[PDB]
């Protein structure tokens, strides 16, 4: 049951860089691809990501896209950058400006054609292809406008399969530029129709993170991308190594999205690292109240604001299942109202033993209602700008129409009008 | 591999381009003759051949101010090909200057500049500098960004536009000069920076001590301004952020791209007194009126968006304490349709200063961006004072002699007129 | 020599002002729009003080100062009011407001002000201007049914009534801001009196000077108008100019400003001030024109122009 | 597993503190100048505040806000009032002060403010204090002056309050001392509980030499007033006994005609200094328990005199003070209606 790996834009190949290097270290991989792992229960399910090449080489079925060379060449130098396929560098010279129009409609729309040829390689190479996983920004131009023109062809061609992403949304406190609210709802519109599963990474969250709690006051991108990675191995473990539940993109998919708009899940990680910590081993009563703290969740809304649909536990190392199995059931026994009654037993928790790293961690995955408060802001942002048609040139100067941003901002106001009601019930 | 050609029309877009070549050759370490041994960011704005060369043109319709350039320090620097001249000015006249004479050397200019375009792998767009006033860098400026428009379609077209000061002035009609140029180039200049000489002018007198200032004082100045803003082009680093990330930013609507340029710091070479001067210092400085580039209060217009570059031995870590201080104690009003954030980027090049110049040099610099409605400010001065003479039609026979139609005047004059209500309704709140 | 132009006909203000020029034969009228003046009696709204100050050697003053709208439009003062650093923690003088917009907005914070109120039985009559009512929904939708943005203003349910007549009042004071910014409180000012009894229920509803309102304050009360009145009112008038003077001061401009304005208080029973509004562009009473109109002319125009007593500095401590 | 440090043992409050985080589990005493901490109850003076947070691991939490001296020293209160833009303008509850250097001084103010009230027949008594010991209450500029130069120490010259609230029986001055708890969000909680330090000696306002009606320092009731304890014990009235009086004797709570001014006063204090004193950017959180001393008038109005860092509680609040500075700033940190927060209208 293979994946097609797909990373677009500086976002996309710096967040999918590290978690192949976080990954690659938890299979025993090296940078040359070969294998010196100390456990083979690492290499049971190896191929859901890499292929098996010619020297028993295990190589990522990763596919690297950008509209610039930049973030493509620092990957290439990088610690892993030699695992990757040569051939799955798909690269243009002029990048997208960050701008939406440009990497879907214009930029964008000259290179995919290319992509897909390396995508369908990859998938007519695969004994049962589950889907794709997406890693990018929603803020950017690339990752974000080519991102999800991809997912458009993807799903022409695939229809049958399953569209899962990893999608970092844009926020004020880290910012590249201010039509950032603009290219995020133009990228929901069309994630709303074309994933199964799109976990919400919040910029706005992992800043918080990094800033109140590590209290790494002026955090760099290294150090999102630090949660990032962490969170990104955690919410995958139950795909690369041998379990019973959400071990497929589609099981994974028919547990936790009960309405097929609503599937924007809230990732949640704790211990909570920063790039080099101290010496305690985090007791299984304590990884269970911080992974559902809202200082924990990578998208900035508070759980308590609205009503889980499903949730999905995962722990990682030694530990005693008799108490985690206590643990979780009285982090709902006591926060009952949180979960709504409709969906029995919607919180299933999943155990592996080879912890990250760490001794001992937690992951949490949460379809919440309380989603619809980023969506909220984004579209709040989105709403000041557009109601005055700010910076509209730079879009309609690349042949698209206002029409399609009314769409856009409408479609993603019915998605949170979706998420309250289910609220309500 | 995005290159940048810089165009300099008139003389006071070649004077200043002399200054800005001469600095952007000792940030670089490159010399007079085209050598480096040092030896990329630099190569946006130098070819190589081991000589490197600006892609830059100089364009004057005179020949006397580029015969300088021909003669001097830096002739070697440039190929003779990017250096044009005709034999007649336009004599302080738009009209001459677009029509007249300008037809007759058009041709040849876009040759020049199809030579450096062909010589690009991936031309990023051109540097247009010349002043609002003269009748070449008026007239024959506007002509070259249409044509620009119609050979390179897309390609961006940014200016450094020298706007008129009476202490310097040279003429009664450069109000008409300006008015025309500003409306004929509107739609074919994406972004553009105003560099008000009185502004300059002032800087010199009280920051550097200088009781009369020349053009040279005024160009050394206004090429560090340049400078900032051309530093994300001509180098690269994690924490650079390029220009066209900024006029993403700084132009919310076509017409409204005129950001205001402020520079810190600006200390006399002699009255330097060693002092260091904090990132909290110079910050500060670019929310004083005394350090912008265009004469206009900003405490009493809206930012639509506030860009700050710093240069030298800069920490993000002082720059967010800079930004946090300056917050709940400035009169930084922004619209309400745009986020009330700053976009900072850092060069870790520390500032370069010409030796035996009139400027300190400093360990840090900042030069702060923003696109603000009290820039308008400065149409306000220029149109009332076109519309003291054009009243009575003074001069106005000067302009009609070369072919030019009173239409035009007040086509022009009407599009000024709109563009001073444009930016009063980006200020009204929604 | 010295020149003025008059850009505002309709100032009865600055009309006795020009007059006054005019008559010390120091001064020239030019026409609207001719730009080589010394002194700008500009108008109410637009006015060009981008184009001031920039005519090589000529010295020039507005009779405003760019910006004090931030003080004077209601939505801005109450705006400054809660958001200012010297004002936001310090003020206890001016009535609980909430700026609503009908088409920023604070209508959530109200609405919980109004809850807080009738649940501990205090009292909530809330005023509403661009509708005095005790129940905030036929408030809210007097504002949505306006294209304005209206102020929901806590009113003042006890005021300081006049006797005989028992009614309300409204104190006018005059204050001039000079270059340099030197608050002058006109030593005169005006209480703009009701001649109807006041009611605590009918919601549907004349001059007196310092000297009869002097005289009323003992005997009625046995206090005089200082330390109970007009120490709080220079106050208000410190801390309000005050706070937006890094915002307005010309120190750093090619030209200088002055400006009158027009505060507006109104005293609560327990003989406590309380600023209502600020006018940028306020009128004089009939009686106080020349007095008012002499010291514009001498403290304002004469200072940066050359060729008593009636305005107390206001300074602090 | 939360570890701590005591370095300050002549602190009685957070002795109390220490004793509160043991005896309950999950604390556990480090020792002094160990870094590996979570929770430091530092010394008063030199605490090596660079130090702090600079293990990547743990959460490190001070019991002082670096930067408070600027409002809880004589001479830098004086200077934050006059010079603060939340203050300069403001402020009404601060009496005329000014500093005055032996052999940045404010003399030539204090002289021409000494001579218009002079002039004007207005009250003129000043008392002269170091930054009880080295006061003098007197109405000549001649003598206080001297009285400084005399001492090799800032002082500053405070405008006396010649006519205080005198407490019945007796006719006595006092002063309220309020605890007031700055947690590491920067929350102002203040304590319910104050503590009224009353002389023992009926208030005259002629003889400034006898000390015992004149200062209510506690030391100054111990050692010179001949009636210490005789209408209460230590000469310490509580707010119960206050609230009492004020009801009775003047028909007004304690809550309206006082306690409404004492919030206001320290809600604009403590935050006047909260942009030059806040550990947002700061690699470790800090918090600190504030002694503000206050005056009330004869007209019921509150005066802030002082303003303590390191405070002492009275004997019987010591418990539940203590308790709300480990649950309050402690325990929110670090997790295992007696504190009033004060906020802004709007
Ligand atoms: N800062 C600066 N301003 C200059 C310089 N040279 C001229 N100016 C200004 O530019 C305006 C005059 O334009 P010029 O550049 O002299 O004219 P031109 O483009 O050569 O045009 P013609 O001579 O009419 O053909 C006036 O406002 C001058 O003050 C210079 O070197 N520096
Ligand atoms: N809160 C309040 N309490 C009592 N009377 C008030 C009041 N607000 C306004 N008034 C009365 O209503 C009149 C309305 O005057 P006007 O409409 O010119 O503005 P204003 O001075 O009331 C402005 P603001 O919105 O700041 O309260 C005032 O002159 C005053 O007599
Ligand atoms: N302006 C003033 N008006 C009236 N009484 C005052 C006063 N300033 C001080 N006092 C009296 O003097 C006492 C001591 O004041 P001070 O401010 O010096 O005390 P403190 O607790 O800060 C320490 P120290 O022991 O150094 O005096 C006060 O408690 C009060 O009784
Ligand atoms: N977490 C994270 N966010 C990033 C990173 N790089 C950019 N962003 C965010 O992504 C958006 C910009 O998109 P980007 O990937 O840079 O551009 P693209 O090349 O057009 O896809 C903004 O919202 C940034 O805050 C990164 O490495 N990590
Ligand atoms: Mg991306
Ligand atoms: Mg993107
Ligand atoms: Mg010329």
């Amino acid at each position: 049951r293979e994946i097609v790996h797909i990373q677009a834009g500086q976002c996309g190949n710096q967040i999918g860089a590290k978690f192949w290097e976080v990954i690659s270290d938890e299979h025993g991989i090296d940078p040359t691809g070969s294998y010196h792992g100390d456990s083979d229960l690492q290499l049971e399910r190896i191929n859901v990501y890499y292929n098996e090449a010619t020297g028993n080489k295990y190589v990522p079925r990763a596919i690297l896209v950008d509209l610039e060379p930049g973030t493509m060449d620092s990957v290439r130098s990088g610690p892993f950058g030699q695992i990757f396929r040569p051939d799955n560098f798909v690269f243009g010279q002029s990048g997208a400006g960050n701008n939406w129009a440009k990497g879907h409609y214009t930029e964008g729309a000259e290179l995919v054609d290319s992509v897909l040829d390396v995508v369908r390689k990859e998938s007519e190479s695969c004994d049962c292809l589950q889907g794709f996983q997406l890693t990018h920004s929603l803020g950017g131009g690339t990752g974000s406008g080519m991102g999800t023109l991809l997912i458009s062809k993807i799903r022409e061609e695939y229809p049958d399969r399953i569209m899962n992403t990893f999608s970092v949304m844009p926020s004020p406190k880290v910012s590249d530029t201010v039509v950032e609210p603009y290219n995020a709802t133009l990228s929901v519109h069309q994630l709303v129709e074309n994933t199964d599963e799109t976990y919400c990474i919040d910029n706005e969250a992992l800043y918080d993170i990094c800033f109140r709690t590590l209290k790494l006051t002026t955090p760099t991108y290294g150090d999102l991308n630090h949660l990032v990675s962490a969170t990104m191995s955690g919410v995958t473990t139950c795909l690369r190594f041998p379990g019973q539940l959400n071990a497929d993109l589609r099981k994974l998919a028919v547990n936790m999205v009960p309405f097929p708009r609503l599937h924007f899940f809230m990732p949640g990680f704790a211990p909570l690292t920063s790039r080099g910590s101290q010496y305690r081993a985090l007791t299984v009563p304590e990884l269970t109240q911080q992974m559902f703290d809202s200082k924990n969740m990578m998208a900035a809304c508070d759980p308590r604001h609205g009503r889980y649909l499903t949730v999905a536990a995962i722990f990682r190392g030694r530990m005693s299942m008799k108490e985690v199995d206590e643990q979780m059931l009285n982090v709902q026994n006591k926060n009952s109202s949180y979960f709504v009654e409709w969906i029995p037993n919607n919180v299933k928790t999943a155990v592996c033993d080879i912890p990250p790293g760490l001794k001992m961690s937690a992951t949490f995955i949460g379809n919440s209602t309380a989603i619809q408060e980023l969506f909220k802001r984004i579209s709040e942002q989105f709403t000041a700008m557009f109601r005055r048609k700010a910076f509209l040139h730079w879009y309609t100067g690349e042949g698209m129409d206002e029409m399609e941003f009314t769409e856009a901002e409408s479609n993603m106001n019915d998605l949170v009008s979706e998420y309250q009601q289910y609220q309500d019930a | 591999m995005r290159e940048c050609i810089s165009i300099h029309v008139g003389q006071a877009g070649v004077q200043i381009g002399n200054a800005c070549w001469e600095l952007y050759c000792l940030e670089h370490g490159i010399q007079p003759d085209g050598q480096m041994p040092s030896d990329d960011s630099f190569n946006t704005f130098f070819s190589e051949t081991g000589k490197h060369v600006p892609r830059a043109v100089f364009v004057d319709l005179e020949p006397t101010v580029i015969d300088e350039v021909r003669t001097g320090t830096y002739r070697q620097l440039f190929h003779p090909e990017q250096l044009i001249t005709g034999k007649e000015d336009a004599a302080n006249n738009y009209a001459r200057g677009h029509y007249t004479i300008g037809k007759e050397i058009i041709d040849l200019v876009l040759d020049r500049i199809r030579k450096l375009a062909d010589q690009c792998t991936g031309l990023q767009g051109f540097l247009v500098f010349h002043s609002f006033g003269g009748g070449t860098g008026s007239g024959f400026t506007s002509l070259l960004m249409e044509r620009l428009s119609v050979d390179y379609g897309k390609k961006s077209k940014l200016e450094f536009s020298i706007y008129p000061a009476p202490q310097v002035s040279t003429a009664v009609v450069e109000p008409y000069n300006s008015i025309l140029t500003t409306h004929t180039t509107l739609e074919h200049s994406d972004c553009a920076f105003m560099v008000d000489n009185e502004a300059i002018y002032d800087i010199c007198r009280r920051n550097l001590d200088i009781e009369r200032p020349t053009y040279t004082n005024l160009n050394r100045l206004i090429s560090q301004i340049v400078s900032s803003i051309t530093a994300s082009l001509r180098f690269d680093g994690a924490l650079n952020v390029d220009l066209t990330e900024f006029q993403t930013n700084l132009v919310p609507y076509p017409r409204i791209h005129f950001p205001l340029a402020t520079y810190a710091p600006v200390i006399s070479a002699e009255k330097a007194y060693h002092e260091q001067l904090s990132v909290a210092e110079i910050t500060n400085a670019c929310f004083e009126p005394a350090n912008q580039m265009v004469k206009c209060d900003p405490r009493h217009g809206k930012y639509m968006a506030c860009c700050l570059l710093y240069r030298g031995d800069v920490v993000p870590k002082d720059v967010n304490a800079a930004i946090a201080t300056i917050k709940t104690k400035r009169s930084i009003q922004f619209v309400d349709w745009c986020p009330t954030g700053f976009k900072v980027g850092i060069n870790y090049q520390p500032p370069t200063v010409v030796p035996g110049g009139d400027l300190a040099k400093v360990q840090r610099a900042v030069c702060m961006l923003s696109n603000t409605t009290a820039i308008a400010e400065a149409w306000a001065r220029l149109d009332h004072k076109f519309d003291l003479m054009y009243a009575k039609r003074a001069f106005v026979h000067w302009y009609v002699g070369e072919g030019m139609e009173e239409g035009e005047f007040s086509e022009a004059r009407e599009d000024m007129a709109a563009l001073e209500k444009d930016y009063e309704e980006v200020g009204v709140d929604s | 020599g010295y020149t003025f132009v008059v850009r505002d006909e309709n100032s009865s203000v600055y009309a006795e002002v020009s007059r006054l020029l005019l008559a010390t034969g120091h001064w020239k009228r030019l026409r609207r729009d001719n730009p080589r003046f010394n002194l700008m009696l500009g108008e109410r709204n637009r006015l060009p003080f981008g184009r001031l100050g920039h005519e090589p050697g000529l010295v020039q003053l507005v009779n405003y100062y760019r910006g004090a709208d931030k003080l004077c439009r209601k939505a801005s003062l109450v705006k400054l009011i809660k958001t200012s650093p010297e004002l936001a923690e310090s003020c206890t003088w001016f009535p609980e407001s909430y700026v609503i917009y009908p088409t920023t907005d604070e209508r959530e914070f109200f609405l919980a002000s109004y809850n807080r109120k009738k649940e501990d039985g205090e009292g909530n009559v809330w005023i509403a201007k661009s509708l005095i009512s005790s129940e905030a929904s036929e408030l809210l939708d007097f504002i949505d049914n306006q294209g304005q943005v209206h102020v929901i203003q806590k009113y003042l349910e006890h005021p300081l009534l006049l006797e005989p007549g028992h009614r309300k009042f409204d104190i006018r004071s005059w204050v001039l801001v000079d270059h340099q910014y030197n608050i002058y409180l006109y030593r005169e000012g005006v209480l703009r009196t009701a001649s109807e009894p006041y009611h605590v229920d009918n919601f549907q509803d004349n001059e007196m000077f310092f000297k009869e309102f002097n005289q009323y304050l003992t005997s009625a009360l046995n206090i005089t108008l200082e330390s109970s009145i007009l120490l709080q009112i220079k106050h208000i008038i410190r801390n309000c100019l005050l706070s937006v003077e890094p915002a307005i001061s010309t120190k750093h401009l090619p030209y200088q400003s002055f400006q009158l304005f027009g505060f507006d208080f109104m005293v609560d029973e327990e003989l406590k001030v309380w600023l209502i509004e600020v006018n940028g562009a306020p009128a004089c009473a009939q009686k106080l024109y020349a007095e008012l109109c002499q010291g514009i002319v001498d403290i304002a125009i004469s200072s940066v122009f050359p060729p008593p007593a009636a305005f107390i500095k206001l300074e602090n401590l």
